[PDB]
């Protein structure tokens, strides 16, 4: 069980890092696309 | 694992075996026969239980004075648990992003 | 690393009078608190009772001296082989001072070991040859003295322990 | 803080790879070898808990200092030349 | 004034696995492991007659494990139960250290023991297991020896009786007990 | 153009954001 669950935890911690990293290339395109324009 | 399953099982299967035959042997001697000798057989299977009472008498016996296995190693449990929020964190962060995007347009 | 040291042994006023000089020059230098690692110098030999600390002491027998033990490991060792070794009777002296930090370069005086002793002056490099900021500050603190050259800029790697026991050598000199 | 606080027990409980009876943490006997006058002393234990947390805090109203700082240039230096920041990784 | 009061026991090779999964269920680690390394005996004794062990082992699994310099002498005979083994003291050195101090003071390779086997901890006892190698220089019982150590300074022997019950606690493995 | 390019990457941030979504109900079913 501790091996599993292992396993289980370091497959969603990369899930969630590779959500970080898609979510930072996506804010680094907004926020480049927002701040060329000041209202 | 899969060792201690198999060995629980095994004694499972052992119990079930010795109320079988003790089940036959009562039904043939009871009323009608050379079949009744295999009955006999069935005390046998009672010693084999023996057997298995000296297989834990002769087991492992660790400390016999306290409970082995220590620790729960739930960290790994609670840092489950941990992840999850963090997912479902997430999840709420996406859901807040997407409203937010659908009252842009 | 294991940057050099020396001991002008100056005369005229005294020898605290002279430890107090030094001490002013390098506070007017800026020599900022930094306790006092008072390192010992004791004897009893071809080995050693090397007693100088640098949060850890040692006694470098011969080659340098491994001592890379504990000091307590090294007392140990002692007491157990009381006799056992050739090094109980010499003069057992000790070393003492302050040591100050000024910045990234600590500077230790170490006392009159048994009394008849000079002060002698060690720095401490960050990574070490290296030579020009150590002549620059040599140069700026004391005068036609710190010659130093150790048994360094041979190339095993920053030797502090080598230096030391050449510092103690000095237990002939008086 | 709860998985701070977990590590911490952890800790408390690496293997020491004990050969004689060290029992301990390899940081100790590096201090033996690897003279360190004060880096053994800082490596050994230091204080955590609520100060950590504390200046984690600190760091969150410091990112809300600069993100309204930020905020107050673009709209009032709007005609001004817009700054443009991107945060790291 | 590090004392230790070490039984000497011995388990047949065969039962190991046995061994350590009773081990591993009472108390042997977090996720316990191995080791790895050389000994050796200096000799260097005229007038005390006593080859003074010395343990400059070199953990070769582990990256720059210090030499865990070992050496136990005047046996404690104390007769109070227990083992009451030699007084021990540590020593953690560096590279060649061991080999500097032995052409330094003066030493002699008097024997080699390479051995290797399972770590185990405890609340504070300590026991280890483990099979000696008869090797060549560059590389004779070949057995398993399972001694329950506990080194401390003297006190008050109080954690005597708690380690003679912990020892009889794992009765169907060995017996334990001091030597001549 | 601005206003197109806003919309633009407003709508592949809400892709990426929908597709994240899937994957971690995914990921959560285990």
């Amino acid at each position: 069980r501790n091996q599993q669950l292992r396993a289980l935890q370091e497959e969603c911690d990369r899930k969630l890092i590779t959500l970080r990293d898609e979510v930072s290339i996506d804010l680094y395109e907004l926020e480049e696309e927002y701040y060329s324009s000041s209202s | 694992n899969e060792r201690l399953r198999a060995l629980e099982d095994i004694e499972r299967e052992i119990g079930a075996i010795l109320q079988n035959a003790g089940t036959a042997i009562l039904e043939l001697s009871k009323e009608k026969r050379l079949l009744d000798r295999q009955a006999a057989a069935f005390t046998t299977s009672v010693q084999h239980v023996e057997a298995e009472l000296s297989a834990q008498i002769r087991y492992l016996t660790q400390v016999a004075t306290g409970q082995p296995h220590e620790g729960s190693s739930y960290s790994s449990r609670k840092d489950c648990q941990m992840a999850l929020k963090r997912v479902d964190y997430a999840r709420l962060k996406i859901s807040d992003v997407a409203r937010t995007c659908e009252q842009m347009l | 690393v294991t940057c050099v040291s020396q001991m002008p042994v100056a005369e005229g006023k005294s020898l605290q009078q002279t430890v107090e000089l030094l001490t002013k020059k390098l506070e007017m230098l800026g020599a900022e608190k930094q306790g006092t690692f008072c390192v010992d110098c004791e004897t009893y030999h071809g080995k050693l009772m090397y007693v100088m600390h640098y949060p850890l002491s040692c006694f470098a027998l011969f080659e340098n001296g491994p001592c890379l033990i504990a000091d307590t490991n090294f007392d140990v060792l002692m007491v157990k082989l009381k006799g056992f070794f050739q090094s109980a009777k010499a003069s057992k002296i000790e070393t003492r001072g302050t040591r100050y930090q000024y910045c990234d370069f600590l500077v230790k005086v170490g006392t009159v070991t048994m009394g008849p002793s000079a002060r002698g002056i060690s720095v401490e490099v960050e990574y070490g040859d290296c030579w020009s900021l150590l002549l620059e500050f040599l140069q700026s603190f004391l005068g036609s003295h710190a010659p130093g050259a150790p048994t360094v800029f041979g190339n095993a790697v920053y030797g502090p322990a080598d230096t030391m026991i050449q510092y103690m050598e000095l237990f002939n000199k008086i | 803080n709860l998985h701070l606080l977990i590590r911490e027990f952890h800790k408390q409980t690496v293997m020491p790879h004990p050969a004689s009876a060290p029992f301990g943490h390899k940081r100790m006997r590096l201090s033996g070898p690897q003279a360190f006058d004060k880096n053994e002393i800082n490596s050994i234990q230091s204080t955590e808990g609520l100060l950590e947390k504390i200046i984690k805090q600190a760091k969150h109203i410091f990112l809300r200092s600069r993100t309204a700082a930020t905020i107050d240039s673009l709209a009032s230096r709007i005609e001004d030349p817009q700054i443009q920041a991107h945060w790291s990784n | 004034n590090m004392m230790e009061y070490l039984l000497q026991g011995s388990v047949l090779d065969h039962s190991l696995e046995s061994l350590i999964h009773r081990l591993r269920g009472l108390c042997d680690n977090m996720e316990p492991e191995t080791f790895l390394d050389h000994e050796m005996v200096f000799l260097l004794k005229g007038q005390q007659a006593s080859p003074f062990v010395l343990r400059a082992r070199r953990s070769m699994d582990r990256a720059g494990a210090p030499w865990h310099l070992r050496y136990l002498g005047q046996p404690e005979m104390g007769d109070k139960n227990r083992h009451a083994l030699v007084r021990n003291c540590v020593d953690i050195a560096t590279s060649e250290n061991l080999t500097d101090f032995l052409m330094e003071m003066g030493f002699r390779m008097d024997h080699e023991f390479v051995a290797k086997g399972h770590l185990f901890r405890k609340g504070i006892m300590k026991v280890v297991v483990y099979k000696i190698f008869r090797i060549l220089v560059p590389g004779l019982s070949l057995s398993y020896l399972v001694e329950l150590s506990v080194v401390a300074p003297a006190g008050q022997d109080m954690v005597s009786d708690d380690m003679r019950n912990f020892a009889e606690q794992l009765k169907p493995l060995v017996h334990l007990e001091k030597i001549d | 153009s601005e206003l197109q390019r806003k919309d633009a990457l407003v709508q592949k941030h809400l892709t990426k954001l929908r597709h994240w979504q899937q994957v971690l109900e995914d990921i959560n079913v285990q």
